[PDB]
């Protein structure tokens, strides 16, 4: 016999202060018991388990469906935490084309990885005897049990340690491990590739691990995690939008799932309205009528999802490019590619929940997201194509009160273009009228007043019902914008209104703020000055609006 | 040569912080560095039984083309037991201070066995292809708060001759940095620094004297417009929260009437007297401003434009312990984030020199932008805490 190299065991402990499992065995039928006695006899003959005496106080229930299934949920609750086998799943767009990709089944290596001997006593299980007239058969696991908490991590780390020298001494190939399957790709000639595959089978056999000489079942196109992987391209598994006369909540969640999933390769997918219908529902069986905007959006989705679209694989020798388009209502779409017309992947970005916003902030956020995703997938930041003029961005970031930055980018003339809709002046305007505004409300009756007085003697006070102080302050500014010329100075005491306008929004939840924005767009020059209230600053007439 | 027992605070488990994604060049740099360190025994590979993790990335210090390994030990530091020197109050009063990187010395002292598993870090893989290379430290790691505490005895033994030779030189230690303050000439200071580095070998010009606190100043004008007076009344009203006797009613008396903003208004005599009294009040220091070692230090930064940034360090509102204006231009003329990161590093350094601890920052930047880009310009061995302010503060121009 050729000596088999031993696989180093991983020291495993339980959670601190806890004890091993002690669960009552399920009573089983005579046929199930016989089947489990046969299966466990074979496994004991193979070395996966071993008989134990009565000194072992721990027990884990066993089942059969034969097939033996051990319910390790309690031992999983009591087992230590392990380092995650995978922090995330790879993305197909990050893969690199290979001339040959072979799949090796290392499933027989799963039960060949030994378990820490001091931990085996916690895997004890009992087969009930026939009619329970004898003591049940006591077994314990000598290898990693399927279903135990630490089996995938210990298995993957052991396989990694085994594969390390082979991968090191063969840099001209690529080895990946996923569950009980290995994937070996290379650009070598097919003969050399099969040769190095045989070399890998031998190297794995030096640990007693057997790879089947049988032709593997997996073959192109690989269907994996909702993906189709082809020799030269990748895509998502076929997305079919069903034809429904009426749509419930689970139909809309399945449709937004198919659309979110399809958005990574199909450009232009929008999910704003369909997901908007699911706002604050929390009822799975509730039928919700479909808005017209959801109908137009769904029709555009069916038009985009008409024919199949594929993504290419990553070529590290070419540059990485990400182009962004605005779609309206806080929706953005982007394509990541290296050659024109051939996308690596696509995606979308929806604006965050906010009371006020502008297009430039949303574009900045989208760029940050794309940067993070690209570093995840390809390890580098892509060069951007953005629908915004260089001068627009320069004005924005130079005048913005926050610090901001986007990486290397170039302007692409793809409307709608992100633009600055208004810019406040830095100094007062000579020759322009000066509107001193103010507003006030009663906290009980919700009655208020908003108005202004100007340096030319122009005045206005308007009474308002069902309003607040903040509302009357905004309303006062709005009145000043309404009744002034193209250039106007505005003096307020509202730190609230100044806080809103200095954030430079172009859209808002409040219709009043949107009206103020629409007024600011029409102006040529607007200077907004702030003063402390109730300090006797004339012109600023608090008494005129508190009547 | 002998390990000192180290433990965690009661009831606290080890750190389990997600490793953030890295570029390919930083990953390769960390692979080379960690390979060399593993050959030197400073780190060792670990198995899946170690669930703890601390983030890691790579930087390039000033005047160097070699990559350096930075470990974000913040979570482990706040989870590590408190170790137990009064802060040298004369270090900030010295004319000049030089910062030295003494992090290599820590690697000569082994780390406590049972504690090593808490220093675990992960070199990540691109696109989650491989599980990532996991390591743990066998010696004192740079960035961990226990490293200077454990090495304090050895450091005292190494610095004992130099301290006995020059009683006029102040020596402070914080994390992996050694601050050496003196009053000599720049050439004599550099030769003395070479003397200390060759003294440490066989075993950053900073001038706090050119730093002072900044008072509130008011404009001096011969003609005042309505807008000028309005801004003056606003700034004095803001200053009245800090200084008691600030009075504005005589100046607000001039704003009576609805006048154009650009209209010149002559000051009455009562307004001039009020303004002069206010200047005199602003010339004095703030009443009852003390430092409390039991409280956190808070640092606020405002972007003033044109590469200018203002900052305040305080513990209670309107009780500023330090104020300053960083306007330095060093290869960041087109990058706001780089300027902000350098500003945070300088303010943290000053705070280390003055109080011996780092402040908590309030950064005028969106969380996603900062968290996306700050590691690209970071050059310090320590990392402070920070939060993000999303509403524009009115007081910005009152610090300009
Ligand atoms: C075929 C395959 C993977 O493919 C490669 C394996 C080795 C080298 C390079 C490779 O991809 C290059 C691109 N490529 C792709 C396909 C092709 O036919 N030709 C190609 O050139 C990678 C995977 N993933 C994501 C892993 O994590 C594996 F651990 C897989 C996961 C599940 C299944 C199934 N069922 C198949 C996988």
């Amino acid at each position: 016999m050729v000596p088999i190299s031993p696989i180093e065991t991983v020291p495993v402990k339980l959670k601190p202060g806890m004890d091993g499992p002690k669960v009552k065995q399920w009573p089983l039928t005579e046929e199930k018991i016989k089947a489990l006695v046969e299966i466990c006899t074979e496994m004991e003959k193979e070395g996966k388990i071993s008989k134990i005496g009565p000194e072992n106080p721990y027990n884990t229930p066993v089942f059969a469906i034969w097939r033996k299934l051990v319910d390790f949920r309690e031992l999983n609750k009591r087992t230590q935490d392990f380092w995650e086998v995978q922090l995330g799943i790879p993305h197909p767009a990050g893969l690199k084309k290979k001339k040959s990709v072979t799949v090796l089944d290392v499933g027989d290596a799963y039960f060949s990885v030994p378990l820490d001997e001091d931990f085996r006593k916690y895997t004890a299980f009992t087969i009930p005897s026939i009619n329970n007239e004898t003591p049940g058969i006591r077994y314990q696991y000598n290898v990693l049990p399927q279903g135990w908490k630490g089996s995938p991590a210990i298995f993957q780390s052991s396989m990694t340690k085994i594969l390390e020298p082979f991968a090191a001494q063969n840099p001209d190939i690529v080895i990946y491990q996923y569950m009980d399957d290995l994937y070996v790709g290379s650009d070598l000639e097919i003969g050399q590739h099969r040769t190095k595959i045989e070399e890998l089978r031998q190297h794995l056999l030096r640990w007693g691990l057997t790879t089947p000489d049988k032709k593997h079942q997996k073959e192109p196109p690989f269907l994996w995690m909702g993906y189709e992987l082809h020799p030269d391209k990748w895509t998502v598994q076929p997305i079919v939008l069903p034809e429904k006369d009426s749509w419930t909540v689970n139909d809309i969640q399945k449709l937004v799932g198919k659309l979110n999933w399809a958005s990574q390769i199909y450009p232009g997918i929008k999910v704003r309205q369909l997901s908007k219908l699911l706002r604050g529902t929390k009822a799975l069986t509730e039928v919700i009528p479909l808005t017209e905007e959801a109908e137009l959006e769904l029709a555009e989705n069916r038009e985009i999802l008409k024919e199949p679209v594929h993504g290419v694989y990553y070529d590290p020798s070419k540059d990485l490019i990400a182009e962004i388009q605005k779609q309206g209502q806080g929706q953005w779409t982007y394509q990541i590619y290296q050659e024109p017309f051939k996308n690596l992947k696509t995606g979308k970005y929806a604006r965050m929940r906010g009371a006020h916003t502008n297009d430039v902030k949303q574009l900045t956020e989208a760029v940050q997201k794309i940067t993070t995703e690209s570093i995840v997938i390809w390890g580098k930041t892509p060069k951007f194509k953005l629908p915004i003029q260089k001068e627009t961005w320069e004005t924005w970031w130079t005048e913005y009160w926050q610090a901001t930055w986007i990486p290397e980018w170039e302007f692409v003339n793809t409307p709608p273009l992100v633009k600055l809709w208004y810019q406040l002046e830095k100094e007062p305007i000579v020759g322009a009228e000066t509107f001193y505004v103010d507003g006030a409300a009663n906290r009980e009756t919700k009655l208020g007043k908003a108005g202004y007085v100007t340096n030319k003697g122009r005045q206005k006070v308007v009474p308002l019902t069902n309003t607040t102080n903040q509302k009357t302050e905004l309303q006062a500014i709005y009145l000043a914008l309404q009744d002034s010329g193209l250039e106007v100075n505005i003096v307020t005491d509202s730190q609230y209104a100044l806080g809103i306008i200095q954030a430079q929004p172009d859209k808002s939840e409040s219709e009043l703020v949107n009206q103020i924005i629409e007024q600011l767009i029409k102006k040529e020059k607007v200077y907004l000055a702030w003063v402390p209230a109730h300090k006797g600053i004339g012109g600023n007439e608090q008494v005129d609006k508190l009547v | 040569i002998e390990t000192v027992p180290v433990k965690l605070k009661p009831g606290m488990d080890g750190p389990k912080v997600k490793q953030w994604p890295l570029t390919e060049e930083k990953i390769k740099a960390l692979v080379e560095i960690c390979t060399e360190m593993e050959k030197e025994g400073k780190i060792s590979k670990i198995g899946p039984e170690n669930p703890y993790n601390t983030p890691v990335f790579a930087i390039k210090k000033k005047d160097s083309t070699k990559w350096r390994k930075l470990v974000d030990f913040r979570e482990l530091n706040k989870r590590t037991q408190d170790f137990w020197i009064p802060h040298p109050a004369g270090l900030k009063k010295k004319k000049s201070v030089t910062v030295l990187d003494v992090g290599d010395a820590y690697f000569s002292v082994p780390l406590d066995e049972d504690f090593r598993k808490y220093t675990a870090f992960t070199i990540p893989s691109i696109n989650n292809e491989t599980p990532g290379i996991r390591y743990q430290y066998n010696v004192l790691p740079q960035g961990w708060k226990g490293s200077p505490a454990i090495f304090q005895s050895s450091m005292t033994k190494i610095l004992e001759p130099f301290k006995k030779q020059n009683p006029d030189i102040v020596i402070y230690q914080y994390m992996d940095d050694l601050y050496v303050g003196s009053d000599l000439e720049i050439g004599q200071h550099r030769t003395k620094i070479e003397e200390l580095r060759q003294h440490l070998l066989r075993w950053y010009e900073l001038h706090p004297d050119k730093w002072t606190v900044q008072p509130i100043v008011l404009p001096e004008k011969d003609s005042w417009t309505v807008n000028d007076i309005q801004k003056l009344v606003g700034k004095l009203n803001w200053a009245s929260q800090i200084y008691p006797g600030i009075k504005v009613r005589q100046l607000s008396k001039l704003l009576r009437g609805t006048k154009a903003l650009t209209e010149v208004i002559p000051l009455t005599e009562e307004a001039e007297l009020e303004l002069a009294e206010n200047r005199e009040i602003l010339k004095e220091p703030v009443h009852g401003v003390y430092y409390d070692p039991s409280k956190d230090l808070i640092a606020e930064i405002q972007k003033q434009g044109q590469g200018q940034w203002t900052y305040q360090i305080y513990q209670e509102p309107f009780k500023n312990l330090k104020t300053g204006k960083y306007a330095r231009m060093r290869g960041a003329h087109t990058n706001d984030v780089k300027q902000l990161t350098e500003a945070v590093q300088k303010i943290t350094t000053e705070s280390i020199v003055i109080w011996g601890k780092t402040p908590k920052f309030k950064l005028p930047i969106q969380k996603e932008t900062w968290e996306t880009w700050w590691t690209e310009y970071w050059q310090a061995t320590w990392i402070p805490e920070w939060e993000f302010v999303n509403t524009p503060p009115l007081v910005k121009l009152w610090y300009q």
